[PDB]
């Protein structure tokens, strides 16, 4: 396989924990 | 009063909304989501829950 | 109009009028479904009244020849009338 | 030896709960030494090299687990070596005289038959599947033949051999007449959907795992909870809404393993939250599930984080037909997204035609486009067809 | 019943629940099944039952 099958994205991995927290704060 | 046909009942909640809908769908699209809910009698929220659902 | 068969009739609707409408459930069952059904007990009561029932409720092709109807006058005759039905 | 391999691969790379590596490493090293395999306590070495969070501790440092010893010695190998010679002698005894009495087609092959287990239990891998080769061909019929196929697919599962098990796998398929024998069924649609995981077909995956006879449960090689824990996750491609509410959510299996085990919940977190299609309860269930079971799995671990691109496609094709012109601080605040981090997110898909959102950057609304036309399902045959026109012209030109 | 006629005369025990359990799965192993179960306990409902 290849595209994104393999290298995928490599981003953003334990960020999306600081987009609830980010949301629930600046409320 | 019975509490065993009671169950049926719960479930045919949402399939005569679904039903009660195909009758406010009979001029096919381009129908007010607002207008829908006054004939309906449910908030605005409910209604547009149950049309994506279908 | 007839009483009293429904415990044959079960049996002859499931190995008769069954395989002829959904032939997939025996392959997945693995069981291999009867090609025909036999009928006993004493003669001159049934075995007429169940299969009437069923040509009528079935309305498809259904052939009805007598054992005996197989002999004809002519010897070749008898056995090619056979593999023709 | 389901969980020989399961806590082996633990050990592999784990960057989530690196206490679960204590239970694998004390596991695996208490498990060698009651069993006879020698080289699998020595194939630790090779097999962790190059990875993430190191299980062994000679020359790097670097290790991050709590056993950071898995060093090999005589010590144990002399005393793995002992037990396989001495059950060596014990069956040789008895082979031998199985030869000078030679009764039926059975006892010739019963004698292939207990060398195929004892040299699948010793660490040998070629060396047993060609015991298995002469138990094959000595059979007296179809029931011997399938315990062949089972040492092969458990030599296949920890190795990862995608040929020569799967080309044995069909020939028990095929042979003379299939039938409705259970064995050569619910062996081979499990095993046979263990090697769709691995090629990622989802085609057969979907039919073979979500659908069981059963419990399965041989756990020789796979258990229970494993077979319904890759149900839900392949049950969210090729299925549709259609069968999650019928062969998912009311399937009569995955009513009890809720209150069975509690260390998957990805037959309900995901199921709702998709049935229901709520984005702001989908999101948090993501990474909870892509921990628990995406990272200890064998067969997922390997792609993991596509998954989570795959899985969020879904999601995105849900609301995407719930309506036509939103505002993006709508789903901000209501399903929990950042308007900032929408365009990236979205930004994988929609410029590879995998989805038809479109937003726009002035008002910041989002439209739908067409979801499906004519036009769009006609190129479908043209890479089709160009495709198939090079082998009649490659294999037309070749024969001359 | 003389000898010279027939060499070796074989007696046949009626099955019992030890032995339909082995005999109910090999007739059973061409369709389909459950793993919800068990072998033993229908065979032990079943009493002078022959194959």
């Amino acid at each position: 396989e290849n595209w994104d099958d393999v290298e995928v994205d490599d981003d953003f991995t334990n960020e999306l924990k600081a987009e609830l927290d980010r949301y629930k704060r600046e409320n | 009063g019975d509490e065993l046909t009671r169950s049926h009942f719960n479930a045919l909640y949402d399939t005569l909304l679904e039903s009660n809908l195909c009758k406010i769908i009979e001029p096919f699209e381009c129908v007010e989501i607002s207008h829908i809910s006054k004939i309906i009698g449910l908030d605005t929220q409910q209604v547009e829950g149950k049309l994506s659902q279908m | 109009d007839v009483g009293g068969l429904d415990m044959q009739k079960q049996e002859i609707r499931e190995a008769v009028e069954l395989p002829l409408v959904q032939a997939d459930l025996y392959e997945q069952i693995g069981i291999d479904p009867p090609r025909g059904v036999l009928l006993y007990g004493p003669p001159g009561t049934g075995k007429t009244m169940l299969v009437k029932a069923v040509a009528n409720s079935t309305k498809a092709a259904f052939i009805r020849v007598n054992g005996s109807e197989f002999v004809h006058k002519y010897l070749g005759e008898g056995p090619r009338m056979v593999r023709d039905v | 030896n389901y969980e020989v391999s399961e806590k082996a691969f633990l050990l592999t790379q784990s960057k989530v709960s690196i206490e679960q590596r204590k239970e694998a490493a004390e596991f695996v090293l208490a498990k060698i030494k009651e069993e006879e395999m020698a080289p699998y306590y020595k194939y630790l070495c090779e097999e962790y090299l190059v990875n993430n969070g190191q299980s062994d501790l000679e020359h790097d440092e670097k290790s991050d687990s709590l056993n950071e010893w898995i060093k090999f010695d005589q010590e144990l190998y002399n005393e793995l070596c002992k037990k396989n010679e001495s059950k060596i002698k014990e069956l040789n005894e008895k082979i031998q005289k199985l030869e000078e009495d030679d009764e039926g087609e059975l006892e010739q092959a019963q004698a292939w038959i207990n060398l195929g287990e004892y040299y699948a239990q010793i660490g040998d891998k070629d060396n047993a599947e060609k015991t298995l080769g002469k138990s094959l061909s000595k059979a007296i019929s179809t029931g011997a033949k399938i315990d062949v196929m089972l040492t092969i697919a458990r030599l296949g599962f920890f190795y990862n051999d995608q040929l020569y098990v799967k080309e044995k796998l069909e020939a028990v398929n095929s042979m003379i007449e299939k039938g409705g024998d259970w064995e050569r069924r619910n062996r081979y649609k499990t095993y046979y959907g263990i090697h769709c995981l691995a090629v990622r077909n989802f085609k057969e995956a979907a039919k073979l795992l979500v659908d069981s006879l059963a419990t399965f449960t041989s756990i020789e090689l796979t258990s229970y909870e494993s077979i319904a824990t890759y149900a839900s996750v392949t049950g969210l491609f090729t299925l549709e809404r259609t069968d999650l509410k019928s062969k998912v959510i009311d399937s009569p299996e995955l009513l009890s393993l809720i209150s069975t085990t509690a260390a998957l919940q990805s037959i309900s977190s995901l199921t709702i939250s998709l049935y229901a299609s709520d984005y702001a309860s989908y999101f948090p269930y993501l990474l909870e599930t892509y921990a628990n079971v995406l990272i200890p799995c064998k067969y997922l671990n390997r792609h993991a984080d596509f998954f989570v691109r795959e899985m969020r496609r879904k999601v995105y094709a849900q609301l995407l037909e719930s309506y036509k012109t939103l505002s993006l601080k709508s789903m901000a605040s209501a399903f929990g997204v950042s308007v900032a981090f929408l365009d990236n997110d979205l930004g994988k898909f929609i410029p590879n035609k995998q989805l038809n959102c479109v937003i726009d950057r002035v008002n910041g609304i989002v439209e739908t486009n067409r979801p499906d036309n004519k036009n769009a399902q006609y190129h479908l045959l043209v890479k089709q067809g160009d495709g198939l026109l090079t082998k009649l012209q490659k294999y037309g030109a070749a024969v001359r | 019943l003389r000898p010279g006629r027939i060499d070796r005369k074989i007696e046949f025990p009626p099955p019992s629940v030890a032995a339909r359990a082995e005999i109910l799965r090999i007739h059973s192993r061409k369709m389909n099944l459950t793993r919800g179960i068990n072998l033993r306990k229908v065979a032990e409902k079943m009493n002078g039952c022959s194959g």
